[PDB]
């Protein structure tokens, strides 16, 4: 039996005849067959709910049968996890005048391999203009994320790979995806946002460059940007539809913790896109 | 039911309890404990079984600040057991550190502070030196321990307190002030 | 630092029921404490707690306000570790043990308490 050398992505196996599939854990006695991987065509067998944990250090046996004879291909006992490479992540886009939004999740969502490690992904990507091909490389992003400072009616392209700062392990790239930012926002966004405290209550102000705009202000827990699956910006009530370039509200409004903020301009007909975002400790003194 | 207070007094951990709304009150009490991290049987704590007094010295029993302790206190009067309360404790959070006994002696330019220790935690010692409204923290432990506050001056009243500090966030329990002028 | 003290309190506050009534369901998970320079094991350790208490299953078990304050502490903890920049395999297997325990227990209320109290030990161990 001459041994075989196999790599892994997510919940799959990849070889590099028709085939069959066995393993015996280090501490081996018996030999069990993973369902659906016996007498199969392809060189990749998927095992979600097939194999209980990928954290053991196993040994594999492969039955390769060409015509009337079946060869024996062993596999040097490995640990699945140590070998596993992150599958291509899933990418979802939403377009703007000057900006793009990214929603991302592991390909093979609910992957048995990933299990828990998933809420912990760092993503990194490279994006560029469609024709210019100027690639701004951006590493260390979070599961869902927004990109600013772009030109309207313009097609940008990109591919994303996942990474886990955790195990040195880093992943394969998504397919490239492109979109063309919409025509420039008629009402531009409020722009430089700053927050302060006075006595006990709270106040923030922005620059909307037009007179007679209202502004619907929203907040988000800061940590929720790392949690891609299933997420709601809540609006700040004292500030809902205010008539001026600042609005206020008291200390007790935010419990201690870490939040995200954004601001919007509207003339009541065509509203504007959102301002850029910001975070704060809920602690100062 | 019953309220449980856990304190550490001069290097020993004293678990104590008080009862809320009990008409028939117990004569003899028995306290038991185990931890959550392993399925071990409740051990009765030796010295605290069928004691009259409401407090138990658990110093030799509860070594680690890294366990969730579950206690059950039973009380009897009669051919009768009357009831048994349970409660849980995390030493690093629920504990309270009582201040050491101490003395001071004023000398010409300095003070001898003798902290009486007898002969398990990450605790820090702070000897406070307070005078003219001004407080200094000193952070310099078996048997009697002496600490000298030096660079002191004649004819100036100084007031001193000592306490043990686990974490800054958790509250600190200070000794009473003891005060003297230098000779 | 301040995060551990203020984190354990949150875990401590989250308790929904008597530990005495859950004693039956206790179980030794064999946390690999010798693992506790070390940063890579810690980031691994936490990222698991976050991603563990973030399940739809965890959300049904605990107070949302506490859970939240909790995520917030760990969120800041991960950035701190992110910044600076086998053991994990063992730390990961451990969480495999935990995940399995809850399943078998059908996430019973007591089964959740057995785990909460266990994480407080795991965490406190790794912090000192
Ligand atoms: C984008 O440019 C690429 C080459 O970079 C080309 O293949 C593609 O057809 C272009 N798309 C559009 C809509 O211009």
């Amino acid at each position: 039996p001459q041994k075989v050398e196999v790599d892994i992505i997510d919940d799959n196996f990849i070889l590099r005849v028709t085939f069959s599939f066995d393993y015996q854990k280090t501490g081996m006695d018996n030999w069990i067959k993973l369902s659906g991987c016996q007498n199969i065509t392809s060189t990749k067998c998927n095992f979600s709910s097939l194999k209980l944990n990928v954290y053991e250090e196993i040994k594999l046996r492969i039955r390769a049968e060409k015509e009337n004879t079946s060869s024996w291909y062993e596999v040097d006992s490995f640990t699945p996890f140590r070998k596993a490479q992150i599958g291509p992540p899933e990418v979802h886009l939403e377009a703007e005048d000057k900006a793009i939004v990214i929603h991302i999740s592991p390909g093979t969502k609910d992957s048995v391999m990933w299990a828990l490690d998933g809420l912990s992904f760092t993503y990194s990507l490279v994006i560029w203009k469609n024709s210019s091909g100027v690639e701004e490389r951006i590493e260390n992003i979070y599961s869902r994320h927004k990109i600013y400072k772009l030109s309207p009616e313009t097609t940008y392209c990109l591919k994303v790979k996942a990474a886990l700062l955790t195990s040195w392990k880093i992943g394969v790239y998504s397919p490239v995806h492109c979109i063309k930012t919409t025509v420039e926002n008629e009402l531009p966004p409020p722009e430089n946002i700053e927050v302060s405290v006075q006595n006990q209550n709270y106040v923030l102000k922005w620059d909307y460059t037009y007179a007679n705009m209202t502004f619907q202000v929203q907040w988000l827990h800061a940590f929720l940007k790392r949690n891609p699956g299933n997420y709601k910006w809540k609006q700040i009530p004292d500030c809902e539809n205010v008539k001026t370039t600042q609005c206020v509200f008291p200390q007790n409004v935010f419990q201690k913790g870490i939040y995200l903020l954004r601001v919007q301009a509207s003339d009541g007909n065509n509203t504007s896109f959102w301002s850029e975002e910001i975070k704060f400790d809920t602690e100062i003194q | 039911s019953c309220t449980f207070k856990i304190s550490l007094r001069n290097f020993r951990s004293i678990l104590s309890w008080e009862l809320k709304n009990h008409s028939i009150v117990p004569t003899h009490y028995t306290l038991l404990y185990t931890i959550m991290s392993k399925p071990e049987d409740l051990k009765v704590v030796k010295n605290c079984a069928n004691t009259t007094r409401s407090f138990c010295d658990l110093t030799d029993e509860w070594r680690s600040t890294h366990e969730a302790y579950v206690t059950v206190l039973e009380g009897f009067s009669g051919n009768t057991t009357l009831f048994s309360c349970s409660h849980n404790f995390w030493l690093a959070i629920d504990m309270s550190f009582e201040p050491p006994e101490f003395e001071i002696v004023g000398f010409t330019n300095h003070i001898n502070v003798m902290v009486k220790f007898p002969s398990q935690f990450d605790l820090s010692l702070v000897i406070e030196e307070q005078s003219e409204g001004i407080v200094k923290k000193h952070k310099p432990m078996s048997g009697n321990f002496t600490y000298i506050i030096d660079k002191l001056i004649p004819n100036t009243n100084y007031c001193v307190s000592v306490y043990l500090e686990h974490s800054d966030e958790q509250a600190v329990i200070k000794s009473p002030l003891k005060c003297t002028l230098l000779p | 630092s301040l995060g551990s003290r203020r984190t354990l309190m949150l875990l401590a506050q989250m308790r929904r029921i008597s530990l005495f009534s859950c004693l039956k369901d206790r179980h030794d998970f064999g946390f690999p404490q010798e693992e506790f320079e070390t940063i890579p094991v810690l980031y691994n350790m936490i990222s698991q707690i976050f991603n563990l208490f973030s399940t739809k299953d965890s959300s049904a078990a605990w107070d949302e306000t506490l859970l939240d304050k909790f995520y917030t502490e760990l969120y800041q903890q991960l950035n701190d570790l992110e910044a600076c920049v086998d053991s994990i395999l063992a730390v990961r297997k451990y969480f495999q043990r935990i995940t399995l325990y809850l399943k078998e227990k059908k996430y019973s209320p007591c089964a959740w308490e057995v785990v909460r109290a266990e994480i407080m030990r795991s965490f406190s161990l790794s912090t000192n």
